[PDB]
């Protein structure tokens, strides 16, 4: 009565591994934070700005 | 038996979707909050 359980055990974990393969693959995330400082007032007359 | 894991799994989700270090923030700044737990939900509800 235990190798029928081993079977449960053996289809759960295959239904679990789908599941984390799904939770990794439909959420594409990407933050790409890309912190850079706006522009502020001063800028326009800072030295780096100037053409 | 399975279908019971699975009702177990559901329930466990259910009440892990609260706490702030899986499905709030814990984090005020950093990058956690993922809503996998739906897409697990979803394999749950089917």
């Amino acid at each position: 009565w235990k190798g029928i359980a081993i079977a449960l055990l053996v289809i759960l974990v295959i239904c679990s591994l789908i599941v984390t393969s799904v939770i990794l693959l439909t959420p594409a995330e990407d933050n790409s934070l890309s912190q850079k400082k706006k522009v502020t007032v001063e800028d326009l007359f800072s030295e780096d700005f100037k053409i | 038996y399975v279908t019971g894991f699975f009702i177990a799994v559901s329930v466990i989700a259910n009440v892990v979707e609260t706490v702030p270090c899986g499905s709030s923030p814990g984090h005020i700044k950093e990058l956690r909050y993922a809503v996998a737990f739906f897409c697990l939900d979803t394999a749950c509800v089917m």
